[PDB]
């Protein structure tokens, strides 16, 4: 039919990313009982792909194209287009909408699109035999039908609005808020709208009221016509006209609003673009006299416009020109679950806890302490490290000996496992992260990780009681290397100046040093056997920051106990050695280096024979 | 919006573009405008042609026994220093003159008339020597029409002039973004053709697309009123975003503000307030509607709080913050922002004895009306809240007359 | 992994056994969303075999017993040698 | 954004370095290593945080996931 | 080179993917996967080996690198 | 390492404590072969503060955290987070 603009089977694109509306669109398609969505596609000019959405309470997917040509191609079956384009760019695309042989219907969202543009849409569109709503409007709806984009709200608004199905009045209006009011006005006062647009209020729309109230005068379903006006431009004078002229026949309701206008100045310009007076003709006062002289049912004031619906109403009822009808079933939708958090209504238990740091105020906060008053206290990256690893503010000794530790382990040469991997990694035309971590994860008991079972083991005989020669000789029986001990390439003849560095801060700053003068004593018997069994710098850090901890008062027995069953320690190893090994990655980028094959000549390929394979 | 702009402006967009459609450039650009601060002497230096011609001297402040016509740049300084800030009254409006626009004297026989308005089916076009009327068709243009069959009644030497200067002129009037254009009268020099009045409408709207033809340009405010900073600083706002934000102060020491959502519900507030005999205390006209985020309806709150808390009246104040069910205007989001501003208006809002009355519907409407309940049980303000129960309007006869 | 049976891409695990679709079929579906043909699969199965070794000289294999030399365990190890793919190995 | 450019504003005005040093250390990405080396210090963190909390084992919640498997069509063919 | 080559003409001959679907395999990068998959069987395989031989910690040798350090000339200045 | 005294960019480490370059200091040696002047060391140190944490939900710290309620050790759960350190996320 002609004058259909919209039924339960209309497709539609969105053109616009607007989640909400689409939301919004689909919700209304579910309380109505539509069978498939509303809307066929989304038109989303910066990326094409999926969109996904609720279908009550089922998830779906939503196909998303570049252009609307590419949509319209996909599916042809769609004929509206909700334009949730700029004012930039409204025009070019429903000009490009519009030039789409299988799109009908353009509803134009923009507020500020030209007076030009909008008289170029006009005419496009009554040359094409299309319609555009809009542009400056929130679209309309066609009741239990389709609604377009965010028109009529929310579905709470839907329901109480009895939106959900059709009733017997056709309506009209310049505003988008007052369509969504009057759709309220209209259901209280008779069996509601069975259509509602808003043409906009800018003074070029791209369809009048006219042209909509004609479509209400063919279509049998609508007994009742009602309209909202405004002062400024000459659009009411169209249906005032058709009005005398016979055109419309079914009962008429119109408001036209601005009577304040005369009371004020004559250059106040209201809201709507169109909204101004220019001559007495395009007055309210002038509007609404014509109005009443053509036939039309007029009210004293916006005041009484539902009164008036129920009038014309009440008088169809008793003529037996409108029927009345049993209410459907009132339809349910679940309530989207940030709405029923944010009212109280519901609860839901965290999964994590997170003690250390919070982001998610006005400023983050280490351990509970602002970044700011970190910084303007001078605390440090050692004071950092404090906070976020030991949930304490230290003392500034203590802060100053993590920091010396890092610097102290920094680099140990390309040689060392760490290095030697994140440097092959790097040859190997690696990025920076992953040559990284290639190196961090040599970290363990031989290289680097020592650090928390030497803190553990040195800790357990000092505390157990265990004279240094009764520790090594308990070790050794067990087959198990006192970790902390021992070196690659320093010894007695290579001393190494690092543990002779850490160990003058410690004697100089810490309160005490029990555990390293006994670590001291377990190294003159274990060097005495083999020059190579010195206290290597991972026994050293692990041993000291036992003494830091256990003399510094910031810690209680069971915090130390705790800091040495966990591994605290290693981390410090790893942090520090960071610092090294992007060196060594950046240092291999820089040289050019060429990937790394380790030679032949390095290796004893010693393949097992046949017999050994068959068998055992 | 339409908006009107000075003859000084108009012309001196005649002589810049419309040399580019008509290949008679014989109207110069010889314009000089004439404000409160303007130094005489930097202006002579900038136009040297004023000393040397015969010229007219007017007010272009958008309106008679006011135009100076054949005068001298001596005779010209005597009119300027005499009708300066000069108390009129113009339309019933009493305001002082402060803008003159100065321009050479044109000695003239012919006045024609021409005028570029616009309706739904295109452009038209007005002439005049009663007055003919053509119609350009918005999506053929003026190449579709034969102008030429125009007045024959005195027009036959110059029938050709002036069917290539309105051509022209219509040209002008759709690529620069006008809504009206309207020049009574227009002359004759030689050959070459003269306006000597301009009156023009910009559709504002248009901006975007005009940032170079419309680069010398500002939109002046009506005769009477005085520009307001707090106008501007909200024109400020509704620029940089999608949403409406727009206010006109009517009357400072009014009685009665409002803070409506939508165009629609603003002009009908409007309406029953002037319907209840209240149009004099009506001290402003507003509107927020396009879901604007709590911090754009905060500094729009704080403005109208502001405005409101600069004089004391006897009988108090009423605030009406009200508006239809909204379609996707955030209730929470925007009353966040309302309650913000009302929380830092508290010993101001007690001192000018304020009420302020509230009906609202929409998304998120219930959670937006808490925020207002529990914001009247703490600030120490009368607060009305109100939901969709209540009819729209009601708020008004409740606060002026119960 | 959520029902009563897990599903590779919509297929159930036992199908996919009871078809013997084999580990080229397992990650035709769980790669590429396809129940290949067997020669495609059986392709993807030869070049598993082909690659599986070549020597301990190149850079992953390296790094990989650098670390277990280290007294690395063996996810550590791998996660050393794997992070060495890339433009010039692999 | 605001460490890289203000590290290019510190090498470009402190004098240490030549337009091609300069332009060595912005083709080669050294400025991400200072991240990795920053936020290690965190990541180490929230891992010993963990282990003080006695954290169970995380499996991430099936109702934050939309299990959209291909029909039998789509996995035959194309 | 074999294998990415080789995989081209599998996906393109075999009926089971569109001329879409294999340019999408390409863009996004699967068959680097086939490598790190197979790889990880001898990776493995090594780490397993040096285990079982009692493998001591490895250094590399000083005497195949060349230590080069920049004089202090070099860091006072560019 | 080499010889008698660990060299960083060939300083002494000693001179390198002895003169207070700090953790910038160091990390001006390491990665630029330059000894920075104070203000450009202290910048390097100012930005590891600043970046040190920004709480347990982004990228790098979440997955931190899985290795680590998986009961992984602290080098892998590292790893694991500083792995997602990308065009994105850091
Ligand atoms: C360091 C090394 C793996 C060396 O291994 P090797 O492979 O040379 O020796 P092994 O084959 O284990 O044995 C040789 C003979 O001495 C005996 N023997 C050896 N260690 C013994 C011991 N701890 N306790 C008792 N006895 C021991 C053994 O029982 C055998 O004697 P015997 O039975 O009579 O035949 C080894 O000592 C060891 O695991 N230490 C404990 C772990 C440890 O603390 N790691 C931290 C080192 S600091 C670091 O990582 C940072 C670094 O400084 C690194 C760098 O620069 O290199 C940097 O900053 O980068
Ligand atoms: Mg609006």
């Amino acid at each position: 039919k002609d004058y259909v603009l919209f039924d339960i089977n209309t497709k539609a694109f969105v053109y616009g990313y607007q989640t909400n509306a689409i939301q919004r669109m689909l919700d209304f398609d579910y309380v109505c009982k539509r069978s498939s969505p509303s809307i066929s596609a989304i038109i989303n000019p910066s990326r094409a792909g999926i969109h996904k959405a609720f279908w009550g309470t089922k998830e779906i997917i939503l196909p998303m194209y570049k252009t609307i040509p590419l949509a319209a191609l996909a599916y042809p079956e769609a004929d509206v287009m909700v334009n949730f384009a700029s004012h930039r760019s409204a025009f070019e695309t429903t000009m490009e909408a519009l030039k789409e042989d299988t799109i009908r219907i353009v509803a134009v969202i923009a507020e500020g699109v030209p007076e030009r543009q909008s008289r170029v849409m006009a005419a496009t569109a009554r040359k094409l035999d299309k319609i555009v709503i809009g542009p400056a409007t929130v679209g309309g709806m066609t009741a239990g039908a389709f609604r377009i984009g965010n028109t009529a709200g929310t579905i709470e608004n839907i329901i109480a609005s009895k939106l959900y199905r059709p009733g017997c009045v056709g309506f009209v209006s310049k505003s988008g808020g007052m369509l969504n009011e009057a759709f309220n006005i209209i259901s209280r006062n008779s069996d509601g709208i069975y259509e509602g647009v808003a043409i906009g209020g800018d003074r070029y729309p791209g369809s009048n009221m006219l042209d909509h109230i004609l479509r209400y005068e063919r279509n049998p379903a609508i007994k009742m016509i009602a309209c909202l006006g405004e002062l400024g431009g000459e659009d009411e004078y169209m249906i005032i006209q058709a009005l005398k002229e016979k055109k419309i026949t079914k009962p008429l309701v119109a408001w036209v609003t601005g009577t304040c206008s005369p009371y004020l100045p004559a250059s106040v310009q209201f809201g709507h673009a169109g909204a101004k007076a220019n001559t007495e003709k395009e007055t309210a006062q002038a509007k609404n006299d014509a109005f009443r002289q053509a036939g039309a049912y007029v009210p004293r004031s916006f005041d009484d416009y539902g009164e008036m619906v129920r009038q014309v109403y009440d008088m169809l009822l008793t003529r037996g020109i409108v029927q009345k009808f049993d209410e459907p079933e009132v339809p349910r939708i679940p309530t989207d679950y940030s709405k029923a958090l944010a009212t109280g209504d519901i609860r839901k238990p965290t999964t994590f806890i997170c003690t250390i740091s919070d982001d998610s105020g006005e400023e983050l906060l280490y351990a509970g302490k602002k970044l700011s008053d970190v910084l303007d206290r001078k605390m440090g990256i050692g004071g950092v490290i404090g906070l976020l690893w030991f949930k304490k503010e230290l003392p500034e000794y203590a802060a100053h000996f993590i920091e010396l530790v890092i610097q102290i382990v920094a680099d140990h040469g390309p040689a060392v496992s760490g290095a030697h991997n994140a440097i092959v990694a790097s040859c190997a035309g690696k990025d920076l992260i992953s040559s990284l971590c290639s190196g961090l994860l040599t970290i363990g008991p031989r290289f680097g990780g020592a650090i928390d079972d030497a803190a553990r083991e040195f800790k357990r005989a000092q505390e157990t009681g265990l004279a240094p020669e009764q520790f090594v000789g308990e070790m050794k029986k067990k087959g198990i290397n006192i970790p902390g001990i021992g070196h690659k390439i320093k010894s007695v003849k290579n001393p190494d100046k690092r543990v002779q560095l850490l160990i003058s801060y410690a004697r100089a700053n810490f309160p005490s040093t029990e555990l390293l003068n006994y670590a001291l004593q377990v190294e003159e018997l274990t060097t005495a056997k083999k020059g190579n069994l010195i206290l290597n710098v991972a026994g050293c850090i692990g041993i000291l920051f036992i003494d830091l901890m256990s003399s510094c008062g910031a810690f209680s027995k069971e915090e130390i106990d705790e800091v040495v069953r966990l591994g605290y320690l290693n981390g410090l190893f790893a942090l520090g050695r960071s610092i090294g090994l992007i060196g060594h990655i950046l240092d291999q980028k820089r040289l050019g280096s060429r990937l790394y094959r380790h030679p032949a000549e390095d290796i004893a390929y010693m393949m097992p024979s046949e017999e050994e394979i068959q068998c055992k | 919006a339409q908006r009107g702009i000075r003859e000084y402006d108009a012309k001196n967009l005649l002589a810049r573009y419309l040399p580019e459609y008509l290949d008679d450039f014989s109207y110069k650009g010889n314009l000089a405008l004439v404000g409160p601060e303007t130094d005489i002497e930097g202006l002579e230096a900038e136009n040297p042609w004023l000393k040397t011609t015969r010229l007219v001297v007017k007010p272009d402040q958008l309106f008679l026994g006011l135009v100076l016509l054949d005068a001298d740049w001596e005779e010209a300084k005597e009119y300027l220093n005499e009708k300066m800030g000069l108390e009129v009254t113009i339309g019933g409006i009493t305001g002082r003159l402060s803008y003159f626009l100065i321009e050479p004297f044109t000695p003239h026989k012919e006045e024609y008339y021409v005028a570029i308005s616009s309706d739904y089916e295109g452009d038209n076009i007005f002439f005049s020597m009663k007055v003919i009327s053509i119609h350009v068709d918005s999506l053929e243009g003026i190449d579709a029409l034969d102008v030429g069959s125009k007045l024959p009644a005195e027009l036959g030497d110059k029938r050709a002039l002036v069917e290539e200067f309105i051509t022209a002129l219509w040209r002008f009037y759709s690529d620069t973004g006008f809504a009206y254009v309207e020049i009574n009268p227009f002359t004759f020099s030689g050959r070459g053709i003269v306006p000597l009045d301009m009156v023009a409408k910009l559709d504002d709207a248009e901006e975007y697309w005009q940032k170079k033809r419309w680069s010398e340009l500002a939109f002046p405010e009506p005769f009477g009123r005085t520009p307001s900073k707090e106008e501007l600083f909200i024109k400020e706002i509704d620029s940089k975003t999608g949403a409406s934000l727009k206010l006109t102060i009517l009357n400072p020491e009014g009685r009665v503000w409002t803070m409506v959502a939508g165009g629609g519900a603003s002009v009908i507030y409007a309406d029953t307030i002037c319907d209840l005999g209240h149009a004099d205390e009506m001290a402003n006209y507003g509107e927020y509607s396009g879901d604007p985020n709590t911090e754009e309806t905060y500094h729009y709150t704080c403005t109208i709080l502001d405005l409101m808390t600069r004089s004391k009246n006897p009988n108090g104040k009423v605030l009406l913050i009200g508006g239809a069910i909204a379609n996707f205007t955030d209730v929470a989001k925007t009353f966040k922002g309302v309650v913000m501003a009302l929380e830092e208006y508290q010993q101001k809002l007690q001192e000018a004895d304020i009420e302020i009355y509230v009906r609202r519907g929409g998304p998120n409407y219930e959670q937006g009306l808490k925020l207002m309940r529990d914001l009247g049980k703490r600030l120490g303000v009368p607060i009305q809240v109100h939901g969709p129960e209540t009819h729209m309007t009601r708020i008004v006869p409740l606060a002026l007359e119960e």
